[PDB]
């Protein structure tokens, strides 16, 4: 009955500078009592139950390292991450306990942040066994390239495609942080009979020039 | 400004992080160790060993070759040997019967010119050894040099936990005497787990013999010359720089001089110029005291929980339990627990809290109505008899007991309140016999027609159902008001100090100060006592029962005037309560104003527009 | 600390009924207010349920209200949720939690039991061509590219596991069809194109679909 919000959403930084996410509740959470507020912060990593973090809003549980502050009064209150580490990387939430239903917050998604690559392009047309079944599809590979903000574009007979495409891009690299971004592109036989020049044109921000791959039908 | 370790693992960048440490007192006075020969002067002496060593080496010869740490040094006890020989580096932790003058011995021989290891006379038995580590063979130089140092070889020892931690730094020098100038942080080494009581430390040295070394074993030896230096560890704040690449490139030292402490105040390594508030003569807190109540003395949950009568709901028990430790081991169902129930605190948690006089209340309810102990609950129970308020942080516990309460006859001895004029405030007893007038008919006490009774027994029977059984109550209820020195739960409690810069910790109470004798004489009811800024300034603590003030490291108004630091690093303090000593030093041109005492600047018959204001018509400024 | 354990992963089929079971491990287990939890896939967590073990007073939440029954068996201190008849949006994650008491963080997670409710349809793994004219210095990608496989998931393995190293898998995408479709592609330099050789190993085990497709350079 009193919905939660939480800011930003994805934040980026870098390895041991400090960490801030904010939750909004819509009504004080405070207890007359024992004058505690009432609100947790979990920890979420991928493929795992979540685990307590802070319970309170400013008491840790056993076993968490100092580095994990929690702060705020009132209705704003903060999860502040003195220098981020190596092992942070995850999904963060946001609870308040105070009377059931037990609302929980969006999730906030803590990444790491490296220096700007330019990612090397990629093409691969379809097979031969693609074209029996009657669904040619082409596909176009952007590999080892930070940040996500990027572009593919299609190209056929020097006309755009649109609405015939679907994009997969990968979660971050644990090793080295780069991404890997694949667009695939579905059309018919009669679609793959339209013309001789297939290529895919990618804009990203660290290239200075969008780059071409084009691949004669033939 | 030398031996700024690492003290955490964290990695870090860019963020000054305040730190509470054991570091380098900067400009500390070290002691020194020379082995020349000239005097001969090997000096190796037993050396305490505090709470970590600082051990620097300047070297041309590799002199210095290791350390023996331990208490006693005699076979009694475990020590520690840290030995460089010609080819490994040996750590061992034993029994050692060391030598009385322990050293290493390098011989030279003049028809082939070659300096070769000879003696290793250290210990004579080592018997029951606990943890070993021989490094990779290598081969080491062993020739004599001539010119001057060319090697500073930089230490950190300590002893923690079990742990014995090293720390260290190689570093190019050209130097002939003391200890050089600058800045060199020394990085993680060793970490070794040796478990053994180090008190005391000794240096472990070579010696050089040749064809020009005539005499017995005793008497022909020459030294070749090396130095070392000793520093201790003393509790202590720093601020660090951690820059883009995570080193740390400077640090400020908290309690050198009131300007270093405006500088780790502001977290910054720049001052502007204007008046900033230390504190008075501060001195950093050097240890750490908790105190509990005893481990004795436990709450009466006994004449709470088995009884042999509780009271009827109409008119229940409370008790109020206070000074005690209470463990809660109640939770475990050791005998019969049908509920548990404990809105709004955690009671596995419960334990590591402090809380005042968590009252008890007892009484005998009907097997169905023991859901009507509850907040929001509305039946004849939680109506007329038994209100729980709306916000509620307790424990209800309810167990069967049918032996006790169910006599074959019919125990009616339990009663309850039906009807009632208006419903119950929350936690009110209202024990009344009147005659419920229920009609317009004033019957004056006769129990006639439309007037009746309201108190009506209990009918309890053995052959009877689990709905209609007699189930004993007890509700927890936790408050917490001011003076939580009452109930606590169990913890370990330290010895008690006295005159010292101590961080205390009283039933629940933290803080950093001196304690004393105190003349105030409390009243039973009363543990903390406060002055006029509300702050703590008493405490009674139950092992010893005696008074004991607070007094804040610092007592006063302090302000320090600064010209800019781009500008210089001189600095005057104004002591806003003092009249010219509690100061932090006395310098000179010590100087009275409606303001406080200055130190540090020089009075002047003129009179100029104000540059930097003081107060009471006082300004001052940088001048020629 | 009483650590909880789940009862295991079910498949069923659309209009059938299904029982969860929540079992309670450990001493102290006097008080504890069991509570269900549902996280669908890629989304927040959202609340649905708690039930004291014994009692059996049960709270729920306006959206599930009615939906589901959540029971408790406090003998062998258990907790059950229980579906009539589930619907086919039912897949998702679904995690146990005890609280100490009302008005208490949730501390104690159990495992979790995925649900899916669908109906199998096998992968047709085909695989793309490393282009011709690549960097004979550098390096070229090629792999196998898995479509028309419902429901997730499928395990695309590289060489019976011996090749690791730069193999990129992409999340599957559902396209008009239904039946997502999915691209894994490893990259090698042009030294080893002729020697080693590629196979894929496509594991869908709801359709018992395990196939081994090798990867061909295509050339004039
Ligand atoms: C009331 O009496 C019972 C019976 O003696 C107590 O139960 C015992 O509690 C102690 C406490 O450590 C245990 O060591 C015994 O083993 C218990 N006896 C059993 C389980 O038969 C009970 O603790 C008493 N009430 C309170 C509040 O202490």
């Amino acid at each position: 009955d009193i919905q939660l919000t939480q800011s930003p959403d994805s934040l980026a930084v870098s390895l041991g500078e400090r960490a801030t996410i904010n939750c909004k509740s819509s009504q004080s959470v405070l207890y007359s009592s024992i004058n505690k507020n009432y609100l947790a912060w979990y920890q979420q990593k991928p493929g795992q139950p979540p685990k307590l973090l802070i319970y309170w809003a400013s008491t840790r549980e056993s076993g968490v390292p100092d580095r994990f502050s929690g702060s705020g009064s009132g209705t704003d209150f903060t999860l502040t991450i003195s220098s981020l580490q190596a092992e942070d990387v995850a999904v963060y939430y946001c609870q308040q306990y105070y009377s059931t239903p037990y609302t929980f917050g969006q999730g906030t998604k803590v990444e790491i942040k490296r220096t700007v690559a330019a990612p090397s392009v990629f093409i691969f047309p379809p097979s031969d066994e693609q074209l029996k079944s009657g669904t040619a599809s082409v596909v176009c590979l952007l590999n080892n390239f930070y940040p996500r903000e990027a572009k593919v574009q299609w190209k056929v007979d020097n006309a755009l495609q649109s609405g015939n495409s679907q994009e997969s891009v990968t979660e971050q690299d644990s090793k080295d942080s780069t991404y890997s971004l694949s667009s695939t592109l579905t059309l018919s036989k009669a679609d793959y009979e339209k013309h001789k020049v297939y290529a895919c044109e990618v804009t990203h921000q660290g290239l200075s020039s969008p780059v071409t791959k084009s691949f004669n039908r033939g | 400004t030398r031996g700024v370790y690492y003290p955490d693992k964290v990695f870090r960048s860019s963020v000054l992080h305040s730190t509470q440490d054991l570091f380098l007192p900067f400009f500390s006075n070290v002691t020194w160790f020379h082995a020349i020969h000239v005097t001969k002067r090997f000096d190796n002496p037993v050396l305490p060993f505090n709470d970590g060593v600082y051990f620097a080496s300047t070297e041309k010869s590799n002199i210095i070759r290791g350390w023996i740490f331990g208490t006693t040094l005699d076979s009694k006890t475990q020590s520690l040997l840290i030995v460089n020989n010609a080819t490994n580096v040996v750590i061992k932790v034993c029994e050692f019967q060391f030598c009385n003058d322990p050293f290493l011995g390098v011989y030279y021989h003049k028809n082939n010119k070659s300096w070769m290891e000879s003696e290793f006379r250290v210990y004579s038995s080592a018997n029951n050894c606990t943890f070993e580590y021989v490094s990779q063979p290598f081969l080491m130089d062993l020739e004599g040099k001539q010119g001057n140092f060319k090697n500073l070889r930089e230490f950190v020892f300590k002893n923690i936990d079990g742990y014995f931690k090293i720390y260290s730094k190689h570093t190019p020098i050209n130097l002939v005497r003391d200890l050089p100038q600058g800045f060199s942080a020394l990085e993680p080494l060793v970490d070794l787990p040796i478990g053994i009581n180090i008190t005391r430390f000794q240096t472990l040295l070579a010696l050089h013999r040749s064809y020009l070394t005539p005499g017995d074993s005793s008497s022909g030896w020459t030294a070749g010359a090396a130095a070392y230096y000793v520093g201790y560890l003393q509790p202590r704040t720093f601020l660090l720089k951690y820059n883009e690449n995570g080193t740390i490139t400077d640090a400020v030292d908290c309690a050198l001089d009131p300007l270093s402490e405006t500088k780790c105040t502001l977290k910054s390594f720049t001052v502007e110029k204007g008046i900033y508030q230390t504190s008075n003569f501060r001195v950093q807190p050097t240890e750490s005291i908790v105190r509990f109540p005893n481990i004795t003395n436990l709450c009466p949950f006994g004449e709470v929980f088995n009884a042999t009568r509780f009271a009827s709901v109409y008119a229940w028990n409370r008790k109020r339990i206070s000074n005690c430790v209470a463990d809660y081991s109640v939770l475990y169902n050791s005998a019969s627990f049908s509920t548990f129930k404990c809105y709004g605190v955690s009671p596995t948690k419960l334990n590591d809290l402090c809380f005042t006089n968590v009252y008890a209340d007892s009484f005998v309810i009907r097997g169905d109505e023991v859901r009507q102990i509850a907040p929001g609950q509305t039946g004849k129970i939680a109506d007329y008899n038994y209100k729980l308020p709306d916000d509620f942080t307790g424990c209800v516990i309810a167990w069967n007991s049918n032996n006790l309460d169910s006599k074959v006859g019919g125990n009616y001895n339990y009663l309850y309140r039906l009807f009632r004029k208006s419903n119950l405030k929350p936690f009110e007893r209202d024990i009344s016999t009147e005659i419920y007038q229920a009609g317009s008919t004033p019957c004056n006490g006769v129990e006639g027609f439309n007037c009746y009774f309201p108190l009506q027994s209990y009918g309890f029977q053995p052959t009877n159902g689990v709905g209609y059984q007699p189930y004993r109550v007890v509700v927890l209820s936790f408050e917490l008001l001011h003076a939580p020195a009452t109930v606590c739960g169990p913890k370990k409690s330290t010895n008690l100090v006295k005159n010292k810069c101590v961080n205390f910790n009283f039933n629940g109470l933290t803080g950093t100060g001196v304690l004393t004798e105190s003349n105030k004489k409390f009243l039973p009811f009363q543990q903390f006592g406060r002055d006029i800024a509300d702050t703590t300034d008493a405490v009674r603590d139950p092992q010893t029962l005696e008074i004991l003030d607070i007094t804040p490291c610092s007592f006063g108004g302090v302000s320090v005037i600064t010209p800019g630091t781009n500008t210089s690093n001189q600095v005057a303090v104004l002591y806003q309560d003092v009249n010219c000593w509690r100061v932090y030093s006395t310098g000179s041109n010590v100087f009275q104003t409606r303001a406080g005492c200055l130190i540090g600047a020089e009075h002047v018959n003129n009179s100029y527009e104000c540059d930097i204001p003081i107060g009471a018509g006082i300004c001052a400024s940088y001048q020629t | 600390q009483m650590q909880l354990v789940q009862s295991g992963t079910e498949v069923k089929k659309p209009g059938e009924s299904l029982k969860i079971s929540c079992k309670g491990s450990g001493y102290g287990f006097i008080t504890y207010w069991i509570g269900w939890v549902r996280q669908m896939p890629g989304k927040g967590l959202e609340w649905m349920g708690i039930i004291y073990p014994g009692d059996s007073e049960t709270r729920y939440s306006p959206s599930f209200q009615g939906q589901v029954t959540i029971s408790a068996d406090k003998s062998i201190n258990t907790a059950y949720l229980q579906w009539s008849s589930l619907k086919a949006s039912d897949t998702a994650i679904y995690y146990c939690a005890g609280g100490s008491g009302i008005s208490t963080p949730m501390d104690v997670w159990g495992q979790g039991t995925t649900v899916t409710v669908a109906s199998t349809k096998g992968p047709s793994v085909f695989p793309l061509a490393p282009s011709s004219k690549s960097t004979s210095g550098g390096t070229a990608a090629l792999g196998c590219l898995v479509k028309d496989y419902f429901p997730e998931p499928v395990t695309v393995s590289w060489n019976s596991g011996a090749l690791t190293s730069g193999v990129h898998t992409f999340p599957a995408v559902l396209q008009s069809s239904g039946l997502y479709s999915l691209s894994s592609v490893v990259t090698v330099p042009s030294s080893s194109l002729g020697t080693q050789t590629y196979i894929c190993n496509v594991n869908h085990k709801p359709s018992n679909t395990k196939v081994d497709k090798k990867v061909e350079p295509k050339s004039c």
